Parts: C-alpha cells; structure tokens; sequence
C-alpha cells in the first residue's frame, strides 16, 4: 500500500506484524522472515549474536517452503533430519512468542523481560537441538530458556 | 404550460418552459408524434430547463420540438380489467386487443408501506421442490429472490414455480417481464391461453402482464418494474386480497438505471455504477411487499452479471429478500438442476420454532455434511478418494448422495432432463435426507439419487441397476 | 447561411464531430460532410450536434460544410442485394456496379413485439450431423456460436449457409433460406477467401455479406451488424426465411467500447459502458419468427462470440448467453484432439429447437443424446464397458470436414448405423471410414429409401425394417 | 507380491496426483490473470474518476 | 444522553457497510470526486468521529457510559478489506463470523483466531 | 501556411493558424530548430487549433513558434536506394552515409487494399528452411509472431530469411525497429553488414533498416512500424515483388500507442491499453497483404506481458497471426539450428485445401512421431532403451532422425562455421521427412541427417563417415 | 564527461521507482493525464532517455563508455507491474534479488536462474 510502502526507507528498523501469525495466537505477531536492522550485521552486534539469528530465519525460512507441500504429501515420507529441522522451527516460533508486561490483561501470563544474552543463549541452545525432547507446547508464551524448562514439566502432569 | 426540446441524448431529454415548471416525476406528452412518447421530469436543472427520461425511442426529435406537461406522473390502468391483458411501461394495450377500460388509474411512483403497515405474520410456502422446502424454503407474504448466472436455470425456476405455486393458489397474479426476452413473453402468454389461467372471451383471467423486455430503450427498462409492481399495489389494496408477482428479470431494473446515470451526467460510483443503486433500489423493493391490508408473494428473477455475487447489483438486492435460492454455474455444469447452492441459499424462517425442530434439525445436518464434504474437497482434487481416512470417505459418499438427492425433474424441462416431474412432499423431502443422514442407504450406488422425486423412487431405481 | 438545414464542423478527432448549427436535424438522423462521408446525429446539444463519423475521421476539418439528409439512419434493402459484398452503409465493395435497391429500411428498427410472433417450429438444417442432431436449431431462433480463437466457429456459419443450396434450387418456396455474413472486426483478406469459397460453392447467389473489417473505423464495425439485421428483415417480414451471421460480436463490442471511451462514457467492467449488453440484446431481438398473420417469416441470427481461455463467465459471454436462445459451444481442447467440429455436447444447448427438428432426426437423436449422456459420466463390468464401447463410436460419427454439409436424411442413416449398435463391433479408427463407405453406398443404391424418409420426414416401421437390411447387408460386407 | 502391486500403485497414484495438480496449475494461473487485469483496470477507473469528478 | 447522566446505554449500528453506501451517494451528487472504491477520501473519518463517542466517563463527570457494537458486511469472508480493516481500526476489538464455520455446526460462527477484545480481562467479573 | 505554437506540453504541442487548418495526420515543420521537430496533427480543437503530438522533444519550444504545414503526412524516402540504410521516422538517415536519393517519396499513413484489390488464394511462402515450410509454413502475405527473445538465434533466422527470400521469390526485405535499443541496432546493423545481407560497398543490399529508438517520444515509436511499412509498400507495389517485413517488436507498437493515447487525454481501457487499441492495431496489419500486384509477408517478434495470452496486448495481435515461429531456448542446448520449436510452432494454413493433401499427411506424420517420442522417453529413463517393442524401437529412431532434419546450416552463417547453407525447395523438404517416415532411410546412422540440406546430403554424409 | 574523453564511469541510480514517483507527482499536479497506476505516458520515455545515455563509444570517439546500474523496487515481486515494466524493457539484463533466498542464507540474493544478461560472455574474461 502506497502509505506503509512509502515508509519503510525512513527507517532505521522494520518491526513487520501479521495477522497470521496474530491468528495462531503468537504474540508478539512480529514476522521474523520481514524485520530488519541496519545493525544486523557481525562487525556491530558481533559473530555469536549475527549467526543465531541468520540460523533462526534460516529453519524458519526452509520450514515455511515445507509447510504448503508435507501438508497434502504426509509427514512421514521426510529424511529424519528434515523433519527435525520441522520440530526445531516450531519450537523456535514458540520461543519467539513472549508474555508482555502491558498484556497481562490479554494473556493471563505474567510479564517477563529477556536479557539481550540470554535470547542469544535460549536460540542457539533450540538449534543446536538441546531440546529435541522437550515439548514443542513448553516454548510457548515463556520469558528465558529456563522457563520452557520448567513449564516442560509442569506438562509431563 | 407548453416546453419546448432544447437537449437530446440517447434516452435523456432536457426540456425548456418559459411558464409552468412540471414537477419531478411528472409525464411529459412529446408532441408531434405517430406513438405516444411520454418524458419523466428526473431533475431540474435550473434556468426553467428540466432534465427529463424518455419511454421510449428518441429518434426523430428535433430541438425546439413541443412537449406537454400532462400535470402527473405516468398514469396506468389498475383493476379487474388488466387480467389477460398485456400492458406496457405506460399502459398501453400491446396485445392488440383495443382499449383497456377501467374505472381507476394509478401512477407508477407511490411512496413505499409505512413502518406501521408492515405484517409480522411468517407461514411456510411449500414448493414441492425438494432443496427450496428443505434448505431455504419460501414463506407466503415473502420476498423470494432467484439468484443466477447467464444461463443457470433462473427463469425455469420461476416457470417451474408459477406451475407449482400459482395455479393452485385462489388470487390473482401479476408477471412483471424485465427487461428480458420477447419470445419468452411470447411463451408465457400463449402457455397461458392453453392452459386458460388467461381467457380470451371470459371474464376468468387470473394473471396480469407487463412486459418491457430487451428491445426497449433503457427508461422503458427501467420503469417498466415500477409498471408490473403498480399493478400489483392496486390488487393487494383494493381487495385485500392474496397476490402472487413474478418478475423477470429484475437486475434489468438496475442495469437499465446505469444506461441512463450516465447521460444524466451524475459522477459515477463502484464498477461504473449509478451512485443512487441502493435508493434507487430501495424505493422500488420497499413498495414489493406485503401489508396489513393484504398479501404479496413475490418471486423475481435476479441476474448475476459475469458470475460476480459481489457486483452491486445483486449484492445490493440480498437484503430486500426472505428467502434466497442462490444458482452455481458450476453445479449445473455437474447436471443438478436445478442448480441450486445449497450453502448459499438462505431463510429467515430456518427456525425451529417456525419449521418444528425435526426439519431444522435435518436441514442442519445436510448442510453440514455438505460443508464439511467442501472443506476436503482441495485433498481430493490433488490426492483423491483412497487418501482419506475411512470416516472421510463416508462424509464423502453421504453428501455426494445429498447433492444428487437435492436435484429434481421438473414438468417445464422435461425436453431437456428426459424424465417426467416431480413434486415431493415436504414431509417426504425431510423423511429422504433424514434417512441417508441416518446411513440408511448408505449400500445405494449414487447414481440413483441423481433425478428423482421422493426417497422410494431413488430406491426403485438402484433395484432397476441390478 | 442556412444553419437550420447546415452546419459547420467546430471540432473533430475524438472521432467525434462538434457542429455547429443543423437546427433542423434529427436525433439519429445521418447527416453528410463536404468529403462525402456520412454522420449520424447523436448528441443534440443547446450549441451543436454531436456526430458519430461513419469512416475516417481524418478526411474531417473545422469550417467543413455538413448538410441533413432527412433521413434516419437506414440501409438499402431487398433481393437485389443477393450475391453483393456491401461495406457496412450499403455502398458496394465488390465493384460490380451498383445495387438496384428498390427499398430503404432503418437500422434500428424495434425487435417486433410480443403478439406477432410464435414459437420456432421450422428445422434449420446447418447440415453438420453433430449440431443438427444435438444441439438443433429453428427459425427465428438465436443460437450463439462460442468458443476460444481458431476453434472452428466461423465454420459453422459457412457449411450452413452451404447447406441451404439443397432447398435453393428447390421450388418449395417456404423451404428456402437466404443468408447475411456480417464480418465485424475480421481481416480483409478472410472475407474476400469466404467469398470466394462461398462463390465456389455457388452459395453467394443466394448470401449477402456485410463487411466492416480490422482497418475500418470503429463506428462502421459497429453499425454493420444493424445494418445486416434490416437486410434480414426484409424477409422476415415478407413471409421469406432468413439466417444472419454476426461474425464476430466481441469484436463488435470492442468498437463500441472505443467509442464509449472517446465519448467519454463512465467505464464499468472491463472498461465497457452501461449499454453494453443493449447494444447486442436490441440487435438479436430483431431474430424473430413470425407467426402466419405477419407472414410467417423469419429471421434466425448466429451470433460469434470469442472466449478467452474457455472462460464462459467473463462480461461479455455472459451478456449474449443471456440473449441467445442456447449455445454451441467450442472447447479449444477439442479441436486440439482434431475432434472437429469440436463441439462440448454438455456445455451447448439449444432452449428452443427440439420442437423444429425432424421426426425422422428425433428417433435417432434421442436415444443418441442418451447414449452420450451416459459415456460422459464414465470417461471392467459388463454394463459400463459397453457404454465405453458405444460412446467413442457415437464419438468418431460426429466428427465431419468442412464444404461437405449433410441432407438430414443422409444424417440419419449414419447416425441409425451408430445407434442401433452395428457400429459396436468395428474398431474407433474405423468408424470414419465405415461411414463414408456406407454413406456413398446407399445414395448410389438405395435412393428409393433415403427420398422416402426425407418425404415423410420420418422413419416409418417400413423404413426402419428397410434401414435393417441395408445395414447387415454392408457391414458383413465391409473389409 | 506385495511390493509388485505397491509401487504400481504408487506409481499411478502419483502419476495421477502429478496430472492433478498439473490442471490445477492452469486453473489458478487463468484466475491470476483474470484478477490481474481486473485490479489494473479497477486502479485505473478510479483514478479516472477522481481526475473527471474535478 | 444516557452517558453524560450517570446511566449506561448500548447502541447497536446495523449496519454501517450501508451507511457507507448512502454517505457514498450523497457525497458524489455533491460533486465531491470519489476516492478509493467510489467512497468518499474520508470514509473512515465517517465512522470514526461516530464511534470515537462511545466512551466511558469518570466519576467527575457522572460514571455513565455508552458502548456500541458497530455492524459491518463483508463480502465473500474478506476481513482483511479496505472498508473491513477501516472500522476494524476504530473500534476495541471485532467478532469476525464466518458461513464455513456456521454450517460447520460451530453456531456463534465466532472465528477466534481472528476477533479481539481490546479490553480483555479488565472487562469481565474475577469470576470469569 | 505558417500557424504559431500556443501550447507545449510535454510531447504534445498545440498550433494555431490563421487561415487553411492541416487536416488530421498532416505533418508539420517547426522552424528555428537545429535538428528538424515535426509534429504529427492529432486533432483539430476547434478556434483554429490543432493538437500534435511531437516526433522528438520538445525543449526549448517557445509559445508563438512558427510552424509550417507541409500539406502532406509524413512522407519518407522509398525505393531502392533504402536497401543498406538506416532511417529514422520522419526518413532521414541515421547512418550517417549521406542523403537517401530515391526519385520517389511516400505518405506513411495509407489506408488498406480495398475488397477488390485482394488475392482470393491463399499461398506457401516458401522460406528454404526445412522446419517452418513442412510444419508451420508461412502464408504469402500472412502475419508471424516470433516467440523466443535472446540468444536462440533470433537475428542469424531474421538474417536468412531476408537472404532466402530475396533469392528464391526475387523480393527485398525492411527491417523495423520498434523501440529499438540504440546498443542492439548497433549490434543488428553490423551482424547485417558481416553477413552479406546489407553491402556497404555495391548496391547489393537486401534490407532496408527504419529504427525507432527506445529514447524517441511516443509518438515515434509508435509510428516507425508505419514508415518502414511504406518501404515495404514500395517495392509490392511500384516492383510486383513478395516483401518480407519485420516488425521487432509488435508490443512495443501497442504501448508506444497506448502512451500516445494517454497523452492526448483519452481514457484507458481494459488493464490501461488505449480504446484504439484493436484499430490502431487493424490499421496497420490490413496494409500487410496479398494484392493481385504482389504482397508484404510480415514477421513480427511478440512478448507476452505476465506471461499472459489473455492480455488484450497479445489477445488483438494473435487476430492478425496466420503462424508462429517459436525459438526454444531447450532445442538450441541440444544443438538444434534453427532452434524451433516443431510442437509449438504452428500455421493457420496447416491444412490440406491450402498446401496439399500430400503436404498435410507428412507435416501430421512428423508432428505425431515427435509427440510419440515425448511419450516415450519416461520409458527410456525407466527401464532403458533396450525395453521397447520393435514398432517402437522404429519409432524412437526415426523420431530422432526426424528430429535432426529438421536442422540445418544457413547461408547468413558461412561466415562463422566453413559449411556450406542451404536453401531447401520445398518438394524436397516434403521428400526427405516423407521417406523418414516411411524407413526408408533407418539403416542409417542417426548423425547423417544432422546440420544437412536436402536428403541426398544425408546419404552422401552417411557414405562419408569411414 | 568521463565517458566522452577517453575514460569510463559507472552510474547507480537509486532509485528510479521513487524518481517515476517524484514526477508522477508533478504530471499529475500539473493536471496531465493520469494512466496505468496514475502514471503519465511519458514515464517509459523517462526512464528510456536516461539509460540509452549508458553506451560504449567507438575509437573514434574517445573509446570511453558510461555503464548503468538502475535500481528498481518491486512490490511482493511483481516484475510486470508497470515501472518494473519499463526497466526491465529498457535495460540490456537483470539481477534479481528474492527475500526467500534471502532467509535460505543465499546471500547475496540474486536468483540464478532468472537474472540475465544479454551481453553475456561478451563481458567476461576467458578465465571466468
Ligand atoms: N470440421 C472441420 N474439420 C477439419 N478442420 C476444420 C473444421 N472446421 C474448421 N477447420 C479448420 O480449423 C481452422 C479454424 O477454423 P475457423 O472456422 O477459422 O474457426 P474460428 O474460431 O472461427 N477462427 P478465428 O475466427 O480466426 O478465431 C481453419 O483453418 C479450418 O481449416
Ligand atoms: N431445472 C432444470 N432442469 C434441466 N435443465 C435446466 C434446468 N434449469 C435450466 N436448465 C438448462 O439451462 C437452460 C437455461 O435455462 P433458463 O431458465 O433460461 O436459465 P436463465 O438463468 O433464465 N438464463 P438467462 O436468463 O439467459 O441467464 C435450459 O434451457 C435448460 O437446458
Ligand atoms: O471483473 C472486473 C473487471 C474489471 O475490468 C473491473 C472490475 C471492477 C472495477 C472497478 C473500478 C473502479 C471502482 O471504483 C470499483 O469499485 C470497481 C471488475
Ligand atoms: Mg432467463
Ligand atoms: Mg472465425
């Protein structure tokens, strides 16, 4: 649209929100293949913060061009470490998804706030496949990897 | 007094008098004329000039031509001596009959029932048409509307209707031809003369014509509904009596409306439209309507163009309707006929309290199984049939015999069906479905649904496949 | 001086012309310009008269003298214009000198009313086996031709007006059926080979053709098909049998839409105006049959519509579906195969035309479009193999070239072979052949029968028992 | 056995889903376009009427 | 009324698709040039300034309130329309029926996914 | 006479004159201009002014410009002394080689060959190459839409089909380059120049070039397809030859007339081509012909916007098109030249009362054994070669064999590779696919038929293979 | 300059969508008549002046050149809408960029398989 598409050069840095992500009840609704950062980029926010998050779009992105086609042609006919790169993705989704301090009205969860490193840290920890054995529900609507942890059991009764 | 033609365009007519300003709406007599040419006064344009509608072709007008204000709108004949008749937008005799003598005249603009005389009284009208009485049936005093597409089934639909609906049905009729074929007009009139619902030598005529069909100029088209319904007013009020209208096709009225917007040099709204559709509309459907005073059922034809529900046209006429019967090309192209959608086909009296519980309930469930059946439809097309699991083929077989029950053969299209019409029950149209709801035929091969009456014909014939 | 029987052209290149004065003149009244071209009145404005110009508008200039002529827009009319390629206004393009008309008629004449018609009753044989069997028409009916380009359209049109010589040489008056071409849009070239095909055929003795081709200007291509349909009139309304091709009407409406535009008219969908299915509904309204108090004629009208990607649903299509009175219909799929003609059989209808199809045609045509009706739905058991069986070979036997339209009883014969099964046994590659073999063999041997059932315009329980012979006879015959 | 009729049946069953889907690409590509003209031409009337109505 | 004298009150607009559709007629005969689908540059001011007066006032002012559930037709399950997103836009939330969902059996057709409330909890009894 | 400049806007100038008006289409000459400005008359506005649209810019017009009528439209050079230069719009030259000295000068807008003035038949116009005469011949005086775009062999086929033509018909080529990129008209004329087809030396030249450069105004380019038209025009008929006329390319002329249409205000039609769209287009192909005089054969490079064939664009073109040439991208990278398409490429006069019974049964014969050999190679990638039944195993063979023939070295081309080209009649051509078919040649090696002319050349390149 | 004595320049436009823009704005301001997406029928004519001024000249005249890089912005990948149109028309090849290959890690994102040059190995070294 002339008005939004108009905006985007004035900026500095693009939070893109979308209605289907909104609708599966991830909050914040940011879509993670459309936001960007002048300072994302190595030689600013450094190595280690750079390559998780390239590695976050990266399953997000191979998983999306999964989704359309394993939905009519069955999970089961995928290599083993596709349908890995399926279970680590929706948890990383998940993860991406956080209760907010001015939403307790809207979610029931308290709000929690993240530290820069330990985002890095919870990522990078889902990519390396730390967490294959959690649940893919544990991630959802948490603060700090620990929480995902905790809620993990909490489910197992 | 006397004006005089300054302006002429297509069927626009601006008019100049020097005393005596006729008012908007009134009927101008086009002098210097071999047939009568009347002008409506649409607006004024100021400088004692009016901008006028032509009835009529507009050929052979020469600026600074007369014209007479005859002092109203158009004037029609209304009452007992327009059945068996066919009138024109202007009243005229077109059946070559002589005079039409009545003791009243109306004028074809009124202003439309008031809120206090509207009737809140909703009674069931049985069709006999299994997918209507079942899924969106109509009610007496209703507004019916027949939605399609060029060539889906409309006007076999309301042919089929006037058959099963009006000759058993003690009132008077009126059937207002919009817009739409001559030879159908043609048609109507001497299936009506055989069938003596029209008499030519007695007083027994029970229907009513007007007809401004597809050769009319578009003022012509575009009153022409306004004609019909006056008629019908006169026979609801002055009797109190139970009248049936059938219109076709009145999406004409609108198209009609957008061929001389233009010309009237308005600023044009969405899909090159007139900016006054829906009042335009309004005024006109309002006046469709039964009363405290006396009943109409109204049937009209509503054409959908370019297959696009979401025109202007059609979906600013959903709203003036108590039942709607929504046509799908693409279901008559699979050969159900008549071609009914039976997820978009809707009515106000689908309430369990008005229908009884036993018939929503089915109804209900049809549908469902209908809908459900639609959402798998996008794996079947890419997959097909085996990929399902053994509950979704069984949803599938269930409603793919409902779709093939929903057809019928009616008696107006027996040439083209090769079977002889039928007219079901309503009791025995929801006995039918209940039943294959139940999975009571379940062992039946479809193709024995498809084109049959009630539930013991598709039964004879799967015994007759062997 | 006279500004009451004159005007002066105040602005042109809109393709319409501002005058100033003609106070005298008509709505829709032709009016005609110091070059020689001719105008139609269109706007009568308080200050001038808007002019739609009837050719090239360059030949136009401001202070160019234009006069009435008195006359609303009409074309020359009547017998005299048999065998004639006239342009759109009438004047002759086939330099054979000029048209001895003795009578005038207006182009937009009222479609007749309600009372002096009657339903189509007379067959009008295209003398193509599938459309004549399956998709009939009669007089007085509209019968849309459709499809994608290059599908086979036009062909339809031209082995009918080929198939009537049978009953133009007759002296059966009432049998005859005379022909109007109405190019509208087409090349140039495509008319002058139509001519000459039709010319071939010894068609052109009894057709006119109405030209407004690609380089005409748009109110031209606009106006012939107006002018095609009062030429038709004429015989309509005389107790005379005409047929009129209007080929094509999308590009018709595509002139229509220029003007529109120029004229700045309000755009709607697609860019067409309001009036768009007016322009076609008045025009084919005009096809009428007339019933014996108004002479008993008739006008029936094949109009040519052009799809675009199949696609049945778009403005244009449906506009003229809603006019027409069934549709042949043909699918580019189809024609690909080299199925030709290539008819859909369950897309087309003809609303009308069972009643106006022979006895003798319905005794083989009904159970045919059964038969078919069945195949189609099943596209190893005993039953459905069968209909598999019979439906290819009903399949081949509507297959027929082009220049070679059938008498009906001739139709009937092969479609009797089909439909009594005789086919079945035969292989799918040879039913073509077994046809034409077949076909021959009983116009050379069995004359006595063939003339009978077109006599009777029947098949008699003689003939039927008669027809058996002659089919056993060939088949265990044919090798 | 088993195998033999398995992968024939596979084979068609995706020989078919292929040719499905094959229609199916056709299908949406004449809507694509039949909703690209139709938005172009919707912009642009109005546009067109915006400019007129002045 | 209602709001401005300590009381409560609910007003229903049904509906303002066709509000939309008459304030698009009377602006074009004005001669006012037609915008983004034949409606007027403004259409959202239209329902905007209507609804902005929905409101809740404090106790100095009397405690009244007034709320309002606007009406709103889509066309062919559209929400994400020009006109649609307009209104949705200025109101604390939507309810988004759908027919797939009503004939599926699912009578409120609410689709969750896709309706809000604005107010959330703040809105309802501890209870609830 | 001599009118004034009263409005610049844009490439649209508006001139007043005080006395005799420039009809519509009348050239005019603005004066006190380095480089010549003519602008083409659009309209006559009424008050003395007529509306132009601009054939170069329009910098530095001032308002009261003497503007002179010429009296005439565009007139530009044409005869002999054309072949081996290149024009501009208005003709004058643009290689700079000196004035264009013809004793004849040409109107670039005439109307088309009346009724009368055309060739009732319909005939092949034999091209030498073996592919397009057998499976998609082209129709003297027809229209062909070349699909392919870069790097397929597009300008070395332009270039032997000017060679062939003038060879074996005795009829010259004109070459127009509708937006052409000034970068690839460098390129083309050079190529022409290398190939023998244009001679700077002699006058042996075989082409004529008009360039309507992509940096010219709307107007120009939307023209230019009409200037080198009336080259073409010459030499039908003032020579009584058979042209070749390439239009490169044919949606160029669309949009630079739906640009010239915008400027002068009119209203955009359907998807925002111009109302004229059909006419503009009908205007200029109808002069693209058969007369009983001679005939201009056209070969007219298409793009099809959004790769779309319902885009009124290419919708109103395919109207004129009697065949298409289609240049595959995949057939070139297995070495195939010409690298045509012999599936998709096709010919309205395909048909047995136009090229023969004899010339249909073999071109059918050879488009079915190469759909057969499509059906086929699935089979091959599944259980190999060696897996065919015996008729099949012919099949592939021939196919093959087939497949390879229908290549072919050309003339244009000698220069690059040290083979000989060919010009194959047409008989010939009908031969050597006709006795393929029928195996009598599939004793030989599949690498025979390869690069070769006439059949005769495969046997003797069969025999030379050790 | 460089290109006319003796030497070479390269030229980046960026960009040429909001440049169309800038003069749509005054056609449309200046009341000349708006066409596909409000654009004047001169915008191709724009844009085609500017890049044919990009060309290699001949020993006789310097033997410089001034090569062009425009850059476009599509909206969701449209090439065939009508700025892209034009450009796409004028220039001698693309390089198309995608967001999807983006994400995948292929960056830079060029598409391989739809990017072109028609110069093509004209330009390149016998080593590449
Ligand atoms: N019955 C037939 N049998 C074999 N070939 C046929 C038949 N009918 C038509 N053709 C051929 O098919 C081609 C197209 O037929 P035509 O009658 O031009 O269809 P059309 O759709 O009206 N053409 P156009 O108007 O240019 O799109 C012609 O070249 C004919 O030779
Ligand atoms: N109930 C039905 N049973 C069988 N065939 C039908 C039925 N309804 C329609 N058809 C077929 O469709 C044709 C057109 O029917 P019609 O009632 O004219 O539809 P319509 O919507 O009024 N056409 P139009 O007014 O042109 O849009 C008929 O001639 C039949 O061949
Ligand atoms: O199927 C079609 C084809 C088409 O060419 C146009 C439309 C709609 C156009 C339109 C244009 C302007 C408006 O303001 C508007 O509401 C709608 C629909
Ligand atoms: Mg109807
Ligand atoms: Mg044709």
């Amino acid at each position: 649209d002339p008005a939004p598409a108009t905006t985007f050069a004035h900026l500095d840095a693009t939070t893109v929100l979308s209605r289907a992500i909104a609708e599966l009840g991830i909050y914040p609704a940011v879509d993670p293949l459309d936001s960007t950062s002048r300072i994302m980029d190595p030689n600013i926010v450094g190595s280690e913060h750079y390559d998780v998050a390239r590695g976050v779009q990266k399953i997000l992105q191979d998983y999306k061009s999964l989704q359309d086609i394993i939905a009519i042609l069955g999970m089961d006919e995928l290599s083993e470490e596709d349908k890995l790169t399926v279970s680590r993705a929706r948890k990383i989704q998940r993860f991406l998804s956080q209760p907010f301090q001015v939403a307790e009205v809207f979610t029931g969860h308290l709000g929690k706030l993240v530290p820069l490193k330990e985002t890095i840290k919870g990522f990078q920890q889902i990519l390396a496949g730390e967490y294959d054995h959690l649940p893919e529900q544990a991630f959802y609507m948490v603060g700090p990897i620990e929480e995902a942890v905790a809620k993990a059991d909490k489910l197992a009764e | 007094t006397t004006g005089r033609i300054v302006a002429v365009i297509g069927a626009v007519v601006d008019v100049q008098f020097d005393e005596g300003l006729p008012p908007i709406l009134n009927a101008l007599e086009v002098q210097g004329r071999e047939t009568r040419l009347v002008l409506e006064v649409a607006q004024h344009l100021g400088e004692s000039t009016v901008r006028t509608i032509a009835m009529d072709g507009t050929e052979g007008l020469v600026r600074g031509q007369k014209v007479l204000d005859s002092g109203a709108p158009i004037r029609i004949p209304v009452g007992p001596e327009t059945l068996g008749r066919i009138m024109n937008v202007i009243g005229e005799p077109i059946d070559e009959r002589g005079p039409i003598k009545t003791k009243q005249f109306a004028a074809i603009h009124a202003e439309a029932p008031e809120f206090v005389e509207m009737s809140v009284e909703q009674e069931i009208l049985v069709t006999g048409i299994k997918v209507v009485d079942l899924l969106a049936p109509y009610a007496k005093g209703g507004k019916i509307g027949l939605f399609g597409g060029a060539g889906v089934g409309k006007t076999v639909l309301i042919m089929e209707l006037i058959n099963n609906v009006a000759k058993a049905h003690g009132g008077y009729s009126v059937f207002a031809g919009v817009g739409e074929r001559t030879r159908e007009g043609n048609d109507l009139y001497h299936e009506m003369i055989e069938s003596g619902v029209i008499n030519l030598k007695d007083a027994t005529s029970k229907v009513a014509l007007v007809y401004g069909q597809m050769n009319e100029p578009p003022g012509a088209r575009a009153r022409v509904a306004l004609t019909g319904l006056t008629v019908a007013e006169y026979f609801r009020d002055q009797e109190g009596q139970d009248v049936l209208l059938f219109i076709d096709n009145i999406f004409r009225f609108t198209q009609a409306g957008s061929e001389v917007s233009a010309l009237l040099g308005r600023i044009p709204s969405a899909v090159g439209y007139q900016p006054t559709l829906a009042t335009d509309m309004g005024t006109m459907q309002e006046r469709i309507t039964t009363t405290k005073k006396g009943s109409i059922t109204s049937v009209q034809a509503i054409y959908v163009p370019a297959d696009d529900l979401t025109d202007p046209a059609p979906a600013t006429t959903f709203a003036h309707l108590d039942a709607t019967t929504v046509l799908s090309r693409a279901i008559a192209e699979l050969g159900i006929y008549p071609a009914v959608d039976p997820l978009d086909s809707t009515s106000r009296i689908m309430d369990p309290n008005i229908v009884g519980s036993e018939h929503y309930d089915v109804a209900r469930g049809v549908q469902k199984i209908l809908q459900d059946y639609k959402s798998l439809q996008d794996i079947i097309a890419i997959l097909g049939m085996d990929e399902l699991s053994e509950e979704d083929k069984l949803t599938v077989s269930r409603a793919r015999k409902i779709q093939r029950f929903l057809s019928q053969p009616f008696q107006v299209a027996e040439v083209f069906t090769g079977h002889l019409g039928k007219l079901v029950p309503l009791k025995e149209t929801i006995k039918g479905f209940q039943q294959i709801l139940a999975g009571e035929y379940d062992h039946l091969p479809e193709q024995a649904f498809y084109m049959v009456g009630p539930i013991e014909e598709a039964v004879a014939k799967a015994d007759k496949l062997a | 001086v006279d500004l009451e029987e004159t005007g002066r052209v105040l602005s042109i290149g809109d393709g319409i012309a501002r005058v100033h004065g003609l106070r005298n003149v008509q709505a829709e009244e032709m009016v005609e310009f110091s070059s020689g071209l001719k105008g139609m009145s269109l706007n009568l404005e308080p200050d001038n008269v808007g002019v739609v110009v009837f050719g090239n508008d360059k030949l136009i200039k401001e202070g160019d003298i234009v006069k009435r002529t008195g006359a609303i827009v009409d074309v020359p009319v009547g017998e005299e214009l048999l065998g004639r390629v006239v342009d759109a206004l009438g004047n002759a393009i086939d330099g054979k000198g000029p048209i001895g008309s003795k009578a005038r008629r207006r182009v937009g004449l009222k479609a007749p009313g309600i009372i002096p018609r009657i339903s189509v009753r007379e067959p009008m044989q295209t003398g193509i086996k599938a459309v004549d069997s399956l998709v009939p028409i009669g007089r007085g009916q509209r019968e849309l031709i459709i499809g994608d380009r290059q599908t086979g359209k036009t062909s339809i049109a031209i082995d009918t007006i080929i198939n009537q010589k049978r009953f133009n040489d007759g002296t059966d008056e009432k049998k005859k059926l005379y022909c109007i071409y109405v190019a509208i849009g087409q090349k140039r070239s495509t008319v002058a080979q139509l001519v000459k095909r039709l010319t071939d055929a010894d068609a052109m003795k009894y057709t006119i053709v109405v030209s407004a081709t690609a380089s005409d200007a748009a109110p031209l291509q606009y106006l012939a098909p107006y002018s095609g349909c009062s030429m038709g009139e004429y015989f309509r309304d005389n107790g005379k049998h005409a047929l009129i091709i209007y080929d094509d009407l999308s590009k018709q409406a595509v002139a229509y839409r220029q003007m529109s535009l120029l004229l700045r008219r309000p755009p709607g969908r697609e860019a067409y105006p309001g009036d768009v299915f007016y322009l076609h509904s008045r025009l084919l309204e005009r096809a009428a049959k007339m019933n014996d108090a108004f002479g008993g004629g008739s006008l029936t009208a094949l109009p040519v519509i052009e799809t675009q990607a199949g696609d049945v649903s778009a403005y244009i299509p449906t506009n003229v579906i809603s006019i027409t009175d069934g549709q042949i219909f043909l699918e580019t799929e189809l024609f690909y195969k080299g199925i030709r003609p290539a008819i859909n059989v369950g897309l087309s209808v003809s609303r009308v035309g069972s009643a106006a199809q022979t006895r003798a045609m319905k005794q083989v045509a009904g159970t045919m479009k059964l038969e078919l009706a069945q195949y189609r739905e099943v596209a190893l058991d005993a039953a459905t193999q069968q209909l598999l069986s019979r439906g290819v070979r009903l399949t081949e036997l509507l297959k027929q070239g082009q220049y070679s339209p059938m008498a009906i009883e001739e139709q009937v014969a092969v479609i009797y072979a089909g439909v009594r099964g005789y086919l079945d046994k035969l292989e799918p590659s040879k039913i073509t052949k077994f046809e034409n073999a077949f076909l021959s063999h009983v116009i050379s041997q069995h004359q006595a029968l063939l003339s009978k059932i077109r006599t009777d315009g029947k098949i008699s329980e003689e003939s039927d028992a008669k027809l058996k012979e002659i089919v056993t006879n060939f088949l265990a015959g044919f090798e | 056995e088993s195998t033999t009729s398995e992968q024939s049946a596979r084979m068609t069953a995706m020989d078919n889903a292929s040719k499905n889907a094959s229609e199916m690409i056709d299908k949406l590509t004449l809507t694509f376009n039949r909703t690209r003209q139709a938005v172009i031409t919707k912009e642009l009337i109005e546009i067109i009427s915006g400019a007129a109505a002045l």
